[PDB]
């Protein structure tokens, strides 16, 4: 509640914060933001934000619907012989593909972070980043 | 037999196929077959393969083409409903299909006139009153998923529609899914459009499951809910549902359970309901014990994971009061219970070794044990002790020894609690029954199918004499339809003919010789053993090749020749299982009892003065059961539901290929496609022929020169396919399967000019349907990413 | 100029389910899905095991930029109209992947009325317009 305030100050210019750093100092309190959350607050007062917006974007980042069940989705989408398994290059090119795609560098890191295998329990790796 | 090569004779690039020979196949007992690509060279009298499913090595390999079958590359198993649409209905095929639709949570699959219904051991939620709704009011119930609500539609549709009665026939193995099954079309058959005034008849018939799997089922090693009877209701339902008037029916209840139990095993429900679940009031009314300190019950076995034992006690003091039981008939119940065990923990000790005696400590106990079952305890005492032989001419009071006693008492534990049961039902029925009998009626049986275990007893024979009965009921009902759709087309019934298991119940049934008929005998024999009947089995049976006698203890084993195959039986203490009912005198005692429902419990049981009499015996009187029972199923109109176990862990998503293909052997799911396939199978009016057919000839087909049932006829001789494949028929076009595929062959080779067209017109919409599937869980993979982003800040 | 290898690598990913290789049967249904037409000889020239880098290349070798679904209709030809249950009927008779509700929806799309004919001219064109 009060490392709102710190990180806030940290990045702020004039009494306003950039979407790109109110973005960051959620990540830093815990938050999972999207391009969804991001044109959510663009919307509705536009790229630099008070401290006041800074809050009402954080109430957005607040994702409590967020759980392996609700995140596995699209990988169970691939995985046809029901295993609960999938290659580490399936899982990379669905995430550097669709959604908020990630660098093909940046997919190769987690699922190198996660495991060491080839074969990756994706609703492990889910659980994991959700912690 | 796999058409892998072109002309040229060169592999078609990419042929896939089904194989079973693979390191997976060795390593893995869940899997049969694996998926295979022909490779480029492959020589005709031996393939080169390589697996491609379950993922592989890569590495090329030698297989003979009678390991390898045909694929049904490029099908969506979740486009059609019945098996017998694909392609190709080979044993993998058949297993894939089944398997990917069960993967995908469609359990159901129909193999036309049967339903298959794997066991999903989770709760899918297909089976709530959303899906009572839908499946009940749905304008065309062919434009909906196979499901057991399909078949509680269409049974109560024709009843209604042609007022004949029908039966539903539920059958498998233990924990294949029979009574949750039962229990769904029960549900369905409840659920009324506008409502119902014989709803207490209805309410009674529904408190009736609970009451009976607390009475009659109990935990397994293969189920934790196993129904250790059969049981078989004629209900009355309203055509806008509502059931009106039932009638239940148990029959071969394991009586060996009250008394001992293999281990991980527990007795009957009520037992531990009973125990865990009486109140303090209740509990010294009785005086109870816990659960580990009663003999007659296994004290490691005691509890059940996810069985509330409580919570399912108040569901059944509830249930027994809406069969309308009053308070006093539901304590009258449980003292009967508390009885049977507190008889139990009687101990007995040998007075010498002569004879045999009550244990002094255990007075008072057996005192109590009598008076909670209403029974006089110095006559019930005299019964045990006292062994009255007719040696030479006279009467002899004699006294039974500890061993002997013990038989007896443990008779009376047994006795009394199946006939407690019984009056349950008897009762039951007393209040939901139609004075005048059932006019028209919706039969349902749910029995155990098939049994086949390493060593084989009097129960599994009765199982399997029963489920002989009913494949004759199969087979005939396939028969009698076909034929009389021939027939009313005007076809030859000649090509039309397929096995009898007539060959099979004779050497089981029939009077005089069988198995059963020799079983009996010898029980009414001054000194008949199992070896006695055996011998005179393997002398007496030798003119139907059904009766084979055994390698490995050949006068102590028999094997019968069943439909599904050889099933060998241990005919070791058979005579002993025959003769398990309660004697004479005993019972009179009981009779004798001052209480009015334990009078009730033998009413009518004649008197044991001599030699067990014919209809005393468990198979004789078992035989009449079934004939009677069969008769009536045989008057109505037969429904079949068929039950998988996918995995013997009572797991969900657990696909076993090699238990699942016993299973698809033992139901006949696997001979219902051969007898669809065989004599005149495609079968379609002159309209819809043309519609399909229209371009083997398109000039027979266009014209207006000609009729419907002569536009036919025209394009049938210029094809190509022999008379010997199709006949004009009334109405429809009939067919043979071989015919129809060869037809549709024609058609594809007129529109090779089509070809490059709908290959891209069809792979271009497939494209994008996919890419629609992917955008559905794009709001979910955006979460994932959003969440690798923030894991990576923390760094 | 007009690169489609953003389109070609989603679309090889979509058949082959993310994975890296796709089996010869979806390779085929990944080609046709481009307009691409193979001889029995050209695709028995093919390599057993294709790969994304193959199919990529493959994809820039074969892909009518200038006319793709030449197949379903030519412009350099003439011609080009067929009744709608005719066309259905040869679908089926060509044992289509495609469902009732699959066909349908291309129904719609292309025809936009109930118009006796279905004009192929349309259906290259529509198609396109969705690569
Ligand atoms: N349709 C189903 N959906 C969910 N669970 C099921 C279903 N059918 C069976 N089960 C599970 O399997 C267990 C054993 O099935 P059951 O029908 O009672 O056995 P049986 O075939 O011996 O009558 C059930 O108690 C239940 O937990
Ligand atoms: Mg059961």
């Amino acid at each position: 509640e009060s490392d709102v305030r710190i990180y806030f100050n940290e990045k702020s210019s004039g009494g306003k914060i950039s979407i790109d750093n109110a973005s960051y100092n959620a990540r830093k309190l815990g938050l999972a933001p999207s391009s969804i959350d991001e044109k959510k607050i663009k919307e509705l007062y536009g790229d630099n934000l008070t401290y006041e917006q800074y809050l009402e974007y954080l109430s957005i980042c607040v994702h409590d619907k967020d759980n392996v069940e609700e995140l596995i989705k699209m990988f169970a989408h691939f995985d046809n012989n029901c295993t609960g398994y999938l290659t580490k290059s399936q899982m990379k090119n669905i995430l550097t593909t669709w959604g908020d795609a990630l660098t093909d560098q940046e997919a190769i890191d987690a699922l190198n972070a996660f495991s060491s295998e080839d074969n990756i329990d994706y609703k492990l790796f889910c659980e994991d980043i959700l912690q | 037999n796999v058409e892998a090569f072109d002309k040229s004779g060169s592999v078609f690039k990419g042929y896939q196929i089904w194989t079973d020979i693979s390191p997976t196949i060795e390593n893995d007992p869940n899997i049969m077959f694996v998926k295979c690509v022909v490779q480029q060279g492959s020589k005709k009298e031996k393939l080169t393969v390589v697996q491609i499913d379950p993922p592989g090595t890569g590495t090329p390999y030698d297989i003979d083409p009678t390991h390898a079958w045909n694929c049904n590359s490029q099908v969506d198993p979740m486009s059609f409903g019945d098996i017998g649409l694909l392609n190709h209905t080979n044993i993998p095929c058949v297993l894939d299909f089944l398997k990917h639709r069960y993967l995908k949570n469609q359990i159901y699959t129909t193999a036309v006139p049967l339903i298959v219904a794997i066991n999903p051991y989770k709760d899918l939620g297909n089976t709530t009153n959303e899906w009572i709704r839908r499946y009940r009011d749905t304008a065309d119930h062919t434009k909906l998923p196979p499901h057991v609500f399909t078949c509680a539609r269409e049974a109560l549709s024709n009843l209604h529609g042609v007022n004949k009665s029908q039966t539903i026939i539920v059958s498998g193995e233990s924990g294949a899914g029979k009574t949750e099954a039962t229990k769904q079309i029960m549900r369905y058959f409840a659920s009324s459009k506008s409502g119902n005034m014989d709803l207490r008849i209805q309410t009674a018939i529904m408190a009736a499951n609970p009451v009976l799997e607390a009475f009659g089922n109990a935990k397994t090693i293969r189920n934790n809910n196993s129904s250790r009877f059969g049981r078989f209701m004629q209900l009355v339902i309203s055509h806008e549902g509502g059931i009106r008037y039932g009638s239940v029916v148990a029959f071969l209840l394991e009586k060996s359970r009250i008394i001992t139990q293999d281990d991980n095993e527990r007795s009957y429900h009520i037992f531990y309901q009973f125990l865990k679940g009486a109140n303090s009031t209740m509990k010294s009314k009785f005086g109870l014990k816990g659960v580990t300190e009663y003999k007659l019950l296994n004290p490691n076995s005691t509890e059940v994971s996810g069985v509330d034992d409580v919570k399912d006690f108040e569901e059944v003091i509830e249930s027994l009061k809406n069969m309308e039981l009053s308070e006093s008939d539901i304590e009258v119940i449980f003292s009967i219970v508390a009885g049977i065990l507190t008889l139990g923990n009687v101990r007995l000790i040998e007075k010498q070794s002569d004879a045999a005696a009550i244990m002094d400590e255990d007075m008072g106990v057996f005192n109590k044990a009598c008076e909670l079952m209403y029974l006089d305890p110095e006559l019930i005492k005299r019964e045990i002790l006292i062994k009255v032989t007719v040696a030479g001419g006279t009467k002899i009071e004699g006294r039974w020894n500890k061993n002997d006693a013990e038989v007896l008492k443990s008779s009376l534990c047994k006795a009394m609690y199946e006939k407690l049961f019984l009056w349950i039902i008897r009762h039951l029925n007393s209040r939901i029954e139609p004075e005048g009998g059932f006019k028209t009626f919706m039969g349902m049986l749910d029995i155990f199918g098939f049994e086949v275990f390493k060593n084989n007893s009097l129960e599994q024979l009765f199982i399997n004499i029963t489920n002989e009965m009913l494949q004759k009921n199969f087979v005939d009902i396939v028969f009698e339809r076909e034929s009389k759709l021939y027939k009313d087309e005007g076809i030859s019934t000649a090509e039309l003919k397929y096995t009898s298991n007539k060959e099979v119940i004779n050497v089981l049934c029939e009077k005089g010789k069988s198995v059963l008929s020799y079983l009996e005998d010898q029980c009414l024999a001054p000194g008949g053993t199992d070896e006695k009947f055996v011998s005179s089995c393997a002398t007496n049976l030798k003119e139907n090749n059904k009766f084979t006698p055994a390698k490995v203890a050949s006068n102590k084993n028999f094997i019968i020749q069943h439909t599904i195959g050889p099933i060998q039986y241990c005919a070791e203490s058979f005579l002993l299982k025959n003769k398990d009912v309660l004697r004479g005198d005993l019972v009179e005692v009981i009779k004798d009892s001052p209480n009015p429902i334990v009078q009730q419990l033998f009413e009518g049981q004649v008197i044991e003065k001599g030699k067990i009499a014919k209809g005393s015996l468990i198979g004789s009187q078992f035989l009449n059961q079934l004939t009677s029972l069969m008769n009536l199923i045989n008057s109505t109109e037969p429904h079949f539901i068929r039950c998988i176990k996918p995995n013997e862990n009572k797991k969900p998503l657990e696909w076993c290929e090699p238990k699942i293909l016993i299973q698809l052997h033992a139901l006949s799911i696997l001979e219902a496609l051969v007898l669809r396939q065989l004599g005149y199978s495609y079968r379609r009016t002159f309209e819809e022929f043309l519609y399909q057919y229209k371009f083997v000839d398109i000039a027979a087909a266009e014209d207006s020169s000609v009729e419907n049932q002569n536009k036919c006829v025209n394009i049938l001789k210029l094809s190509g396919l022999s008379e010997s494949m199709y006949k004009i028929g009334k109405s429809m076009v009939f067919l043979k399967q071989e015919g129809a595929k060869i037809l549709t062959k024609i058609q594809r080779e007129k529109l090779v000019e089509w070809e490059n067209c709908v290959s891209v017109i069809e792979a271009a919409i497939l494209k994008h349907k996919y890419k629609q599937k992917v955008n559905k869980n794009i709001p979910s993979l955006l979460r994932v990413q959003a969440h690798i982003r923030k894991k990576m800040v923390a760094q | 100029a007009s690169d489609m290898e953003e389109k070609f690598r989603e679309a090889f990913i979509l058949f082959s389910s993310c994975s890296d290789h796709i089996e010869m049967y979806k390779f085929f249904e990944l080609m046709n899905s481009f307009g691409i037409i193979l001889t029995n000889d050209e695709k028995a020239a093919l390599p057993n095991d294709i790969n994304m880098d193959y199919w990529l290349n493959f994809a820039k070798k074969h892909y009518n930029y200038e006319q793709p679904f030449k197949h379903i209709n030519n412009v350099n030809e003439q011609n080009v109209q067929i009744k709608i249950d005719n066309f259905l009927g040869i679908m089926k008779a060509l044992d289509t992947r495609l469902t009732e509700s699959d066909l349908n929806i291309l129904l719609q799309i292309t025809n936009p009325e109930n118009k006796s004919t279905l004009n192929l001219k349309t259906v290259s064109q529509k198609l396109t317009e969705s690569i």
